[PDB]
């Protein structure tokens, strides 16, 4: 059923990579609280998807 | 039973790193996993990984120590372990071989012969650091059944990835990634990392997430091993 | 065009067992994180 739970994680990954190369320049540059945001988004985006397939049969 | 971590491997050196990991978690410091095709018996150009000291490994091959080593001779005609007691070194060269192996810190240990379902032949050797032989053997008999199960798991998953040749692209790490991973390798917890580099705990959890994917692995302890293996850190 | 929920499910199956009986916290989380970054990265196709 749920095909929109993947682009949730994809945008969680695109946010991850944006913070990545923004941090690759120098960590000075990036708001220290977006690190946590990239992490908890990825965790909650992927917890909500893996728990969609475990119910599948 | 935790052995499953091996057959989920990206390739040769994630697998080689997981093998060293489990072998270290049991109590052995140095290990070697050798394997050969079905009826190749030239022990040169074999699939050999592990964490034997690189100085000793290069010397073992240039001296052709495979035809004098009492362990690999044993693996060609038996499927039971052979322990590195002084009894197995009988010839003039085996004694010279033995004294050189101890110089590389390989004084105590054992070798488990490997025989794959498709004809593979190899060895899985583990060395232990103890103060004396009595203390070493009490520990080796302590873990022999677990070790016996390990050699058959390492050969099933190993035989599938050993003779594959998918050239893995190189991996380069930032200035900060190598330092944050350097501390992870020597067992620093992620919070302990934050206070040394004057960053946030999520800053290192974020970094290691990039480090694990740059190596293609799913655990940071495994990625830290592959870094020292390739010489990229320490 | 490959299935990569295998890892996520297997990383979650563990992630829900690591605290099934309510030590290996980060290990189970580390698996999830890059098992999700793996598929997440590959989900930018074309
Ligand atoms: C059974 C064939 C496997 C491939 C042959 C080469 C593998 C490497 C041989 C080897 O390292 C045996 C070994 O573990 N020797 C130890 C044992 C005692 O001191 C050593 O150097």
């Amino acid at each position: 059923d749920l095909k929109p739970l993947l682009d949730n994680l994809r945008n969680a990954t695109e946010f991850w990579n944006l913070v990545k190369e923004a941090s690759a320049t120098d960590e000075s540059t990036v708001h220290n609280r977006s690190y946590r945001d990239a992490l908890d988004w990825l965790e909650s985006a992927a917890l909500a998807l893996g728990d969609a397939l475990i119910a599948q049969r | 039973d935790g052995f499953l971590e091996l057959e989920r491997s990206s390739g040769k050196l994630e697998w080689s790193a997981i093998l060293q990991k489990m072998a270290s978690d049991l109590g052995f410091s140095k290990i070697l996993f050798g394997l050969l095709p079905k009826d190749s018996q030239d022990y040169e150009n074999a699939f050999i990984v592990g964490n034997y000291p690189a100085a000793w490994r290069e010397h073992y091959d240039r001296a052709g120590y495979a035809r004098v080593d009492p362990t690999v001779s044993h693996c060609t005609q038996s499927v039971l372990p052979i322990f590195w007691e002084p009894s197995i070194y009988q010839t003039r060269k085996q004694h010279e071989f033995f004294e050189e192996a101890s110089a590389a810190g390989l004084v105590y240990g054992l070798t488990m012969p490997l025989h794959g379902a498709r004809g593979e032949l190899g060895a899985l050797s583990l060395s232990v650091e103890a103060e004396n032989r009595a203390e070493a053997n009490r520990f080796m008999e302590s873990v022999l059944p677990t070790l016996w199960m390990l050699k058959d798991y390492a050969l099933q998953s190993g035989a599938g990835l050993a003779f594959e040749h998918p050239v893995s692209k190189p991996v380069v790490l930032t200035s900060r990634e190598k330092e944050v991973l350097q501390w992870c390798a020597i067992g620093k917890t992620s919070w302990e990392i934050s206070v040394i580099c004057n960053c946030s705990e999520a800053n290192v959890n974020f970094h290691m997430g990039n480090i694990r994917r740059k190596f293609g692995v799913t655990s940071r302890r495994v990625a830290a091993i592959m870094a020292v293996n390739l010489g990229l850190i320490t």
